[PDB]
């Protein structure tokens, strides 16, 4: 029933006496049972695709079959856990083998066979009809997430005839026996799926809700919709970890999915040396982050298969975790990386090139992943709902954007958020070039503004505007200087550095300019419009803005400060606070031109 | 003096103008193309040895 | 302690091993075996030749019952009639022990120092498991090179991965020689090593790297090994693996601060692309096997410093650019997988500039963790910055110099101007065996600063402007 090697050449294997083997199964090649996949199938001799070092090995070594594709395994636990791109544990690793390395033809669950879980029962009874993806029990998996639920798998149906009753038990403990045709079915704390295969959902819907990020410029200008994609160019001394940290820390999401797809690999013992130390402060300080977010790293050493799957991984997880109900954020490392090592498996297959050397594949393979995202109902009785939103990353060939990886993540994606080295040394810390990044979800988030914030449409426009027209006047300026210019256009460029320098620059360490909130920011750009719109006004009937400005320079320092004022104090007296300051710019104004 | 600077810079500037407007567009099309050509002949190449 | 019952049961137990006379055919640098029985993937071999002449070789591939090996000194004198091929049983394993330091290795690890045998203390398989990312951590201190442009402006953080790109006409080889001469930890050594690996280089550069080492007292902090460039291609790929593994294994398992060199990385591209050609696998770009990113990544990674073990490791890998452009293949990966990059300029060589290093372009990303308190004075990332933006703005002003004459130049100009000389003539010009400390160059540095006026240094923190500015 086993299967005897045939031949060997460097990562290709060729099997014997394979027969009824799937296209996709995998097979645990030699003494030390590698981890291979079948590829091509013809008669009886099967081609086997190997992910460890092949060396050593011998004719006529047996060779068994998994009984499944490529897949992974879901259940209590995945949180506060670090992964490799093929879903290993690297902690539990290396702590069994007290080394250093990844001795090769090891394997270990995938999840903790041994801690105790507490499950209560959900609200079905025996003899009643069941149904695929429907939530039969929960789990109290920490303090920060205590309803993790417990779901049928898809593709199962049938009447419950036994289901064990609340208690302390472990993942191999059947606590459902589902009667079909065939009693056979039964069920524990956990099970697998396909990753390649996207997972069932009862429909899809139009994301609407607004990913607040805590950023003052982000979600001001450039929002991205909760449910939606977006791409962010990946340079080195563009410093784009403040982006992933404050995402992690201030996002409105329930849970993080990072996903390293092949970096240097020191950058990798930096981030994961960071993210334990990362607290977040909701209903008290909940010490860390990692109990609520789980990591796959790929170092470039890593198996090319390992390498390449990873986001196929991370986007089933995110997809799973969506499916309960609460809502996920997917962010990648490197998209290009991921792109490369396709082009390696493809070239080392020995396939047709195409544009660039790349394969035929990248835009379906793109299209594909990236349609996986989004807003949807989940699939099963209670009826609960979430969504995805995947962060891609990328980086280009060496700074140029020809290369079709990038091309086709920009045709995909909706929102860029461009960022530049040149302002890092300036100290722009958010160094988002205003002239190059775009936002499109602004149509539908009107629906939620109005709804809300009516106004502010009109003014982040305004804005815009302002600082288009301020960039194109600081042009001729140069040409003629600012003596050839009435004053309202120092008006415009003096409000525009104003604004540059207090709405857009953020410290991001200070307590009250670390996470600023919307009705905040709501605040903030009323007042600094009020402010411009309010002054140009006032020189418009005739008045020589020099005297203006020097008898308004304290108000221009109060809203100035105003930006230092401290949130989370009454997030309403604030609002009190805040129409308070306008109605004393109002008078100050009138007062002034009397 | 103010005549002939005048008479200069205004010849400096529009062939500095000229230069921007026509030269490196004109050169960096043809350098994209050469890349389009040099990238095309070892796709066929590659074929043939395949075969 | 245990250790010694492992060693005693696979120890103590002889195999025989097997003899065959069925050579079936040949192709160029392959042969042919043909009844071969269970036969192991990358095994070794020994050929004996009818005129009893010895070689060696490695398997490649296995139909069933047929085995492919290629033979390192070509294959010219074989037949197949009389020729006697011998299986070993287990693949290639490098003898190692603590006491290499001093000796020096061929390509395949034969000791060619007319010395006695290595008296190895174990064995290993040449190329290891992976490191476990979650068991790494970051680079932290600094390493001393001895060199001003690069210590001072180009600081390697041990753990870290910096390249030094070269054309092939420049005295590459000479800084390669000079840096491994010269290095050495910083105290504001008994726990400093080195592992000097060259692979496909000239007779003379060899005997003048060995006539070096020998009488500069450096030898007993090293072990290289060499490969001259008439050997077999197949000993070029391996020398890397045996390199890297003995580094590892001094690092890793004796808890001593290593660095490691390559000397080249174009002609291990070479001898790469050579192999895949005895097999059948089509050329990929430019030529080169598509699959190299791979390999390199496992050449490479091999580095940082480790959780648990008090250790370290660093690699310098000297590339050399074809024709001096940093699109080709080789150059791309490399800065895809390593840290930052060092240059050499050949209009500085020209100039007579020793060593002729640009600093325009070079660039280490792990500057940030290197530099500081204890580790080094406090000085350091302010003074690099202030240099680095005022040669820049030399050389431009250089240019303009000769459109606009000298007069129509802002003093600020003129002082850069001059500042730009000078600094070149004397920080970057420094003598084959003049050895310098990190706080010597600092002092030097700050001396060019002086050219300025002390409001002017605006990149400059005021508080170092006080501190040291004076005298």
């Amino acid at each position: 029933e086993y299967g005897a090697i045939y031949s060997v050449s460097g990562p290709v294997v060729i099997a014997e006496n394979m027969i009824g083997c799937a296209m996709y199964e995998l097979v645990k090649v030699g003494h030390d049972n590698l981890v291979g996949e079948v590829i091509r199938i013809d008669g009886d001799k099967a081609t086997i695709q190997v992910y460890e070092e092949t060396a050593g090995l011998t004719v006529g070594d047996p060779v068994l079959r998994t009984g499944k594709p490529l897949s992974v395994e879901l259940g209590p636990g995945l949180m506060e856990t670090i992964y490799d791109g093929i879903q290993r544990p690297l902690k539990a690793i290396k702590e069994e083998s007290q080394s250093i390395y990844i001795p090769r033809g090891i394997d270990t669950p995938a999840l903790d066979r041994t801690i105790k879980w507490q499950f209560t029962p959900g609200k079905f009874q025996v003899g009643d009809h069941i149904s695929g993806g429907d939530i039969y029990g929960s789990v109290f998996e920490n303090s920060l997430i205590s309803s993790h639920k417990i779901l049928l798998p898809p593709r199962s149906r049938g009447t419950i005839t036994w289901i064990a009753p609340a208690g302390e038990y472990t993942l191999d403990e059947k606590i459902l026996e589902v009667e079909f045709d065939g009693k056979k079915s039964d069920f524990t704390l956990y099970h697998t799926w396909p990753v390649r295969v996207p997972r069932p959902v009862t429909e899809k819907l139009s994301a609407d809700y607004p990913l607040l990020t805590g950023q003052r410029v982000l979600d001001a200008l450039f929002p991205c919709v909760q449910g939606g994609t977006t791409c962010i160019p990946g340079a080195f001394g563009c410093g784009k970890t403040v982006i992933s940290q404050s995402l992690s820390k201030y996002s409105n999401s329930d849970a993080i999915i990072y996903v390293g797809c092949g970096e240097r690999g020191n950058e990798m013992a930096e981030v994961l040396m960071e993210f334990p130390e990362l607290y977040t402060e909701m209903s008290g300080t909940k010490e860390p982050i990692m109990k609520r977010t789980t990591l796959v790293a790929n170092t470039s050493n890593m198996p090319v298969a390992a390498r390449e799957a990873s986001i196929y991984t991370g986007i089933t997880l995110a997809e799973y975790f969506r499916d309960q109900g609460k809502n996920v954020s997917m962010i990648a490392d490197s998209s290009s990386r991921w792109a490369e090592a396709l082009r390696e498996i493809s070239g080392r297959l020995g396939e047709m090139p195409a544009d660039q050397g790349f394969p035929a594949y990248l835009g379906a393979k793109l299209a594909s992943f990236y349609e996986r995202a989004g807003k949807a109902v989940a699939l099963g009785s209670p009826d609960r709902t979430g969504s995805v939103s995947i962060v891609a990353a990328v980086s280009p060939a060496g700074g140029d954007f020809s290369d079709p990886v990038t091309t086709a993540t920009l045709g995909i994606t909706q929102v860029f958020w461009g960022l530049d080295k040149k302002l890092a040394q300036r100290k722009h810390f958010p160094s988002i070039n205003t002239s190059v990044s775009y936002s499109k979800y602004t149509n539908v988030l009107n629906k939620f503004y109005d709804s809300n914030y009516p106004e502010f449409p009109v003014l982040r426009d305004r804005m815009k505007e302002i600082l288009s027209n301020a960039e194109e006047l600081e042009q001729v300026v140069q040409l003629v200087g600012k003596s050839a210019l009435s004053d309202s256009d120092k008006i415009t460029l003096d409000v525009a550095t104003l604004i540059k320098e207090d709405f857009l620059q953020q410290n991001g360490y200070s307590t009250y300019d670390a996470f600023c909130p919307i009705w905040k920011t709501f605040d903030m750009m009323r007042a600094f419009i009020s402010y411009h719109d309010e002054a140009q006004k006032a020189v418009a009937n005739g008045a020589n803005w020099s005297k203006l400005a020097d008898s308004t320079g304290d108000v221009k320092h109060a809203v100035s400060s105003s930006k230092f004022f401290e949130p989370s104090r009454g997030e309403k007296e604030v609002h009190g606070e805040f129409e308070k300051l306008l109605s004393t710019m109002q008078e100050r104004f009138a007062e002034s031109t009397d | 003096a103010f005549i002939i600077l005048d008479e200069v810079i205004k010849v400096t500037n529009r062939r500095v103008n000229a230069i921007e407007h026509v030269i490196i567009p004109r050169t960096e099309n043809t350098i994209a193309y050469i890349n389009s050509e040099l990238d095309e002949l070892d796709r066929e190449e590659f074929y043939r040895l395949k075969k | 302690f245990a250790i010694n019952k492992k060693a005693v049961e696979q120890g103590f137990n002889v195999k025989p091993r097997l003899n065959y006379n069925t050579v079936s055919g040949v192709n160029g640098p392959l042969v042919i075996l043909e009844k071969v029985k269970f036969p192991r993937y990358n095994e070794i071999v020994n050929l004996t030749l009818p005129d009893g002449t010895v070689r060696q070789g490695q398997v490649l591939e296995i139909r069933g019952d047929r085995a492919i090996v290629q033979v390192f000194e070509g294959t010219s004198g074989i037949d197949v009639k009389k020729t006697t091929v011998e299986f070993t049983g287990e693949s290639l394993r490098i003898p190692v022990s603590e006491d290499m330091l001093g000796r020096i290795f061929d390509g395949s690890g034969r000791p060619i120092d007319n010395g006695p045998k290595v008296f190895a203390e174990d064995y290993l398989d040449i190329n290891g498991s992976p490191i476990n990312p979650y068991a790494r951590i970051y680079p932290e201190e600094m390493i001393s090179t001895g060199v001003s442009a690069i210590d001072t402006m180009n600081s390697i953080a041990r753990g870290q991965k910096i390249p030094i790109f070269s054309a092939s006409g420049l005295p590459h080889n000479e800084i390669a020689a000079q840096i491994c001469r010269q290095a050495g930890l910083v105290r504001p050594e008994e726990n400093f090593s080195i592992v000097f690996a060259a692979m496909g280089v000239n007779l003379e550069t060899a005997r003048f790297f060995k006539q070096d080492f020998e009488e500069n007292g450096s030898l007993e902090r090293t072990s290289l090994f060499l490969n001259l460039a008439n050997d077999p291609t197949i000993e070029r790929i391996i020398t890397p693996r045996l390199a890297l593994t003995t580094a590892e294994y001094l690092a890793y398992q004796t808890e001593r601060h290593v660095l490691t060199i390559l000397t080249d990385m174009s002609s291990y591209a070479d001898a790469l692309r050579e192999v895949s050609a005895a097999r059948e696998e089509v050329p990929g770009r430019r030529g080169y096997p598509g699959y190299m990113y791979t390999d390199l990544s496992t050449i490479y990674e091999r580095a940082g410093r480790v959780e648990g073990r008090n250790g370290s490791i660093t690699q310098i890998p000297i590339l050399t650019m074809p024709n001096d452009d940093i699109t080709h293949p080789i150059p791309d990966l490399t800065g895809y997988i390593t840290e930052g990059q060092i240059f050499v300029d050949r209009q500085l060589h020209n100039k007579g500039i020793y060593p002729p290093i640009n600093v325009l372009p070079s660039l280490s990303r792990l500057m940030k963790s290197a530099i500081g308190e204890g580790m080094t004075r406090k000085d350091h990332g302010d003074v690099s910055n202030q240099l680095y933006a005022k040669y820049a703005i030399g050389k431009d002003a250089a240019a303009m110099k000769a459109v606009v004459g000298e007069e129509a130049l802002s003093i600020e100009d003129k002082l850069s101007l001059e500042f730009l000389e000078k600094f070149e003539k004397t920080f970057i010009t420094q003598g084959a065996y003049e050895d310098r400390t990190v706080f010597e160059s600092l002092d030097q540095a700050w001396s060019l600063l002086r050219i300025y006026p002390k409001e002017m240094l605006n990149r400059i923190s005021p508080k170092i402007l006080d501190e040291f500015y004076d005298r």
